[PDB]
């Protein structure tokens, strides 16, 4: 542990005082956005939040509760949302307008992700058991994958828009090459409950979270299990997962944020937010020790790993 | 609620 980590705690550097299901930084880690049950996407300036004692710079009202946000990796001002009606919307945060409203899903969509390398491409997953790939220049889905169970999370590989990880209520991660969707490249078994999040640390390193109270690390080059992380409590809710090159962070039903170094199976540190509440969203500020977090009361905290 | 589907 000593060899890999130099941190022992998380410091609170800001707090903005109603579940927040998603908290995400824009392309430049300059703005961040929150969304959830209140049917409003709120955008904040990170530096203002850190420096000052708090008001969003943009708010966009929605027709449905929001489950996930994903900022565009090329168009700074564009952000996608998924909602409880199944609608996947692309918004412009400067004009406040919906640019695209994709309505093919028949049930709640739990997740949306904009590709980093082909930034007009976005993927969504839904309780309707479908994965849909969309292009911002086309109204109809480009790819549709019919699966056997509810899809809880979708994520593009950070190095290529040809690969997506799909976390399913069937307990497995289905890893697809979108150039041939007749069969996944590989299906990763190991979780004992639904897979609620999938996030990549790098081109070849995939992390997942599950309501079996574990995170897991997987090698998508050689299709291997790597490591299981334990300590947090997650038996029921979407509690958030975020990863960077070295660290994984997740929420807990004990109203605590947990941090793991990818080489160590038990936590580096944890933070009690302050059972009755659960952490509901987390997001690293790229490869830095700074993180955004939010809980089921709608409180937002900026945390920083510290010695 | 934000309960993860299972079964």
């Amino acid at each position: 542990a000593m060899t890999f980590t130099r941190y022992s705690r998380l410091r609170v550097i800001a707090e903005i005082r109603n579940i927040v299901s998603s908290i995400e930084f824009d392309r430049d880690d300059e703005l961040f956005a929150t969304a959830g049950v209140s049917r409003c996407i709120k955008v904040f300036d990170f530096s203002s939040v850190v420096n000052e004692p708090q008001c969003p710079i943009v708010e966009m009202s929605t027709r449905s509760k929001l489950s996930c946000l994903s900022w565009n990796k090329h168009e700074k001002n564009h952000i996608a949302s998924s909602d409880y009606e199944g609608i996947v919307t692309v918004w412009d945060v400067t004009t406040r307008q919906s640019l695209m409203e994709y309505e093919e899903h028949e049930k709640r969509a739990w997740s949306v992700d904009f590709s980093r390398t082909e930034p007009s491409m976005l993927v969504s997953g839904s309780d309707d058991c479908k994965v849909k790939v969309w292009c911002t220049r086309q109204e109809a889905s480009v790819i549709n994958i019919d699966m056997k169970a509810n899809i809880c999370c979708v994520k593009y590989n950070p190095g290529s828009s040809n690969y997506i990880a799909v976390g399913s209520a069937d307990h497995h991660i289905h890893y697809y090459d979108l150039r041939n969707i007749s069969q996944p490249l590989h299906v990763f078994s190991g979780h004992k409950k639904a897979v609620s999040y999938v996030k990549f640390l790098s081109n070849n390193e995939l992390a997942s979270a599950s309501t079996d109270s574990t995170l897991r690390l997987w090698d998508v080059k050689d299709n291997l299990p790597v490591r299981t992380f334990r300590g947090h409590t997650n038996e029921k809710n979407f509690v958030g997962l975020t990863v960077n090159s070295e660290y994984l962070a997740c929420g807990s039903e004990t109203n605590e944020v947990y941090v793991y170094h990818k080489e160590i199976t038990r936590p580096v540190t944890s933070h009690r937010f302050g059972g009755s509440y659960f952490i509901s969203a987390v997001c690293w500020k790229s490869d830095s020790p700074t993180m955004l977090t939010a809980n089921s009361q709608g409180t937002i905290k900026v945390l920083v790993l510290a010695a | 609620h934000f309960i993860v589907p299972d079964l």
